[PDB]
RNA sequence: GGUUUGGCACCUCGAUGUCGGCUCGUCGCAUCCUGGGGCUGAAGAAGGUCCCAAGGGUUGGGCUGUUCGCCCAUUAAAGCG
RNA sequence: CGUAACUAUAACGGUCCUAAGGUAGCGAAAUUCCUUGUCGGGUAAGUUCCGACCUGCACGAAAAGCGUAACGACCGGAGCG
RNA sequence: AAAAUGUAAAA
RNA sequence: CGCGGGGUGGAGCAGCCUGGUAGCUCGUCGGGCUCAUAACCCGAAGGUCGUCGGUUCAAAUCCGGCCCCCGCAACCA
């Protein structure tokens, strides 16, 4: 799937996303990155699903780079229950996005396919994205 | 049910085929006579009991004989040659 | 694929006439025929 | 003026003595059945070696009612019973003969091999 | 080390005692070949694709080929000519 | 969307009678028939899928308190809220 | 937990525990949750009813057990008139 | 004291 | 799911409370008694202690998260 290996503790609280991006700003990478232009939680599936996605289109291919990591436990209580009584169980992992973060990077084919590649990938995402090329991301 | 003999039983029947042919088509004859519907058939059925219990015994040529056991298709050849 | 709210090219015969308000996707073939409704 | 859970008097041999109505087959709500209309119905009573068992679910046509038919021309014909006469899928009579005089209205309603068979028609 | 035969994996050899033994002498020397080297030395016994995933082929003459399959302690014959 | 099971505990505990049926309806359309129509792997008859459209229709029984279902015999259909 | 001629099932056995491990007879019952159990029967159609089978959630011997002619403004299922 | 059973081919 | 009990050689049970190696009966194995099989007698080997992590110098044992087994509770409208 996709989850820490291990954690310091294994509930952790929710926290607001405020604006900016902190890092991964810049390419990189590949040579084709896909950027997020809203933030919110991307569940560990949705990645997976946008992987996949990937490769399942360019067989045989280039390399794909997931540049990020859902380490964060997502709560839910049982199916209909009162409030309170504690914290709900973990139901899954997700990863913070925010407006600016390169979630994929592609690299080893045709612009033509990686254009398409995460085009697709963008679908089986929750929000809006933007494709990028390799410019200005000269930060090395 | 397919076949299976074993150590006594492929040695105990390659001698067969190797030293008299009027056991060997008289043998393979009986596991034709059984492979579709063990027990009843030729040679001359019988339940075994103790040393072998769980084994069928098939009258052969008096001395000889041939015991084997049945389960839900594939069956089970242990020996060609000896009484019990 | 007469109706829905993703009227795209199939072939390249497609055509994307816009008439009566909707954006319609006329082609030589019928099948392709469209209306984004 | 036949309908569901009235009981039939049957006039033939098909074996049968008294079938109850199961539904009328007119319309997709036809309230009676008369004279000449066709019905679904249970045996509820035969005799032992028969063409028709008790319990058979059959078809067949309505033959004479308790209730006066209307004549186009005014005049009116009024059975003592209401009797039927079992018949098959293509509307043929299932038996071989039939008793007791039957109603016109059967002629043009089609059903000729029971009005010819029928040993008078009022 | 008991031996397996299927269905049409019986026939086989069981029309061998009609029509020249030649074939059969293979079979038998195959077979021991087989019960101290699963799949090697004779007849270059080598494994099968797709179909026959997981069952070793050995050679009889260049046509036919007795399939096995040791597992367990359990030689298999599938086929000792065309296919299954 | 607000028909289900819930969450919340806002009017109502100096009382808002709380399932099912019967009678009487009326409204919605996400249409069960019937009316128009586009594709179809539509030859034809018959279907499939989507679109338009409620004007009017939308049966009688067996079982169970049942709603619901299942079954019988029908039907143009035996629509869902 | 294991075991008999496919399968099944287990008269038999092994072991742990008890004060002792429910006998006869009844058994989806005024008791059976799953359940409208599954076969029959009755009906055109039967979640009820009657007869059976028993994996009895959760019968069982005098808070009696299984029956029983007669009796009943008792509760159930059927016909006929 | 007490101690069970029986290997299936009749010339 | 809410409570509490429990997964230890092939089977069925001890050991866990009192952390420092594992016991019992049956079975399995080798050998006798026998004409032979039981029974009987002699002597054997066999246990990752459900699993993934923790505390400790050392974990079957103590703390934890899941995983199946068992048993109770699921009431008033
Ligand atoms: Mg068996
Ligand atoms: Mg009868
Ligand atoms: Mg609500
Ligand atoms: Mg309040
Ligand atoms: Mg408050
Ligand atoms: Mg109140
Ligand atoms: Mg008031
Ligand atoms: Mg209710
Ligand atoms: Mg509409
Ligand atoms: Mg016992
Ligand atoms: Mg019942
Ligand atoms: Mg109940
Ligand atoms: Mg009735
Ligand atoms: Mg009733
Ligand atoms: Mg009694
Ligand atoms: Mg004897
Ligand atoms: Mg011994």
């Amino acid at each position: 799937m996709l989850m820490p290996r291990r954690m310091k503790y294994r509930k952790q609280q929710r926290g607001r996303l405020k604006g900016a991006t902190k890092g991964g700003d810049y390419v990189a990478f590949g040579d084709y990155g896909l950027v997020a232009l809203e933030p919110a939680w991307i569940t560990a599936q949705q990645i997976e699903a946008a992987r996949v996605a990937m490769v399942r289109h360019f067989r045989r291919g280039g390399k794909i780079f997931i540049r990020i990591f859902p380490d964060k436990p997502y709560t839910k209580k049982p199916l209909e229950v009162r409030m309170g009584k504690g914290k709900g169980n973990v139901e899954g992992y997700v990863a913070v996005v925010k407006p600016g973060r390169v979630m994929f990077e592609v690299a080893g084919v045709t612009e033509e396919q990686a254009m398409e590649a995460l085009r697709i990938a963008g679908h089986k995402l929750p929000i809006k994205t933007k494709i990028v090329r390799r410019d200005a991301y000269d930060e090395a | 049910m397919k076949l299976i003999w074993s150590e006594e039983s492929w040695d105990d029947y390659l001698y067969w085929q190797e030293t008299d042919k009027r056991i060997v088509k008289k043998i393979n004859e009986l596991i034709k006579d059984t492979r579709r519907t063990p027990f009843e058939g030729k040679g001359k059925p019988e339940p075994l009991k103790h040393n072998l219990s769980g084994f069928w015994s098939r009258r052969i040529t008096e001395e000889h004989r041939l015991v084997y056991a049945v389960t839900d298709d594939s069956l089970l050849i242990a020996a060609c040659r000896y009484h019990y | 694929m007469k109706v829905r709210a993703s009227v795209k090219r199939i072939c390249d015969k497609c055509k994307v006439i816009r008439r009566h308000g909707r954006v319609y996707v006329i082609c030589e073939n019928p099948k392709h025929k469209q209306r984004q409704g | 003026m036949i309908q569901p859970q009235t009981y039939l008097e049957v006039a033939d041999n098909t074996g049968a003595r008294k079938i109850m109505c199961i539904r009328v087959l007119k319309g997709s709500n036809a309230k009676y059945a008369t004279v000449g209309d066709v019905i679904v119905a249970s045996v509820k009573e035969a005799i032992p070696r028969g063409a028709v068992k008790e319990g058979d679910v059959v078809k067949a046509v309505v033959v004479r009612t308790k209730k006066e038919i209307k004549r186009p021309d005014g005049s009116a014909i009024r059975f003592d019973d209401n009797a039927a006469v079992i018949i098959n899928n293509q509307l043929e009579p299932r038996g071989t003969r039939v008793f007791g005089p039957v109603a016109r209205e059967l002629r043009e309603k089609g059903f000729m091999k029971i009005v010819s068979l029928a040993p008078e028609v009022l």
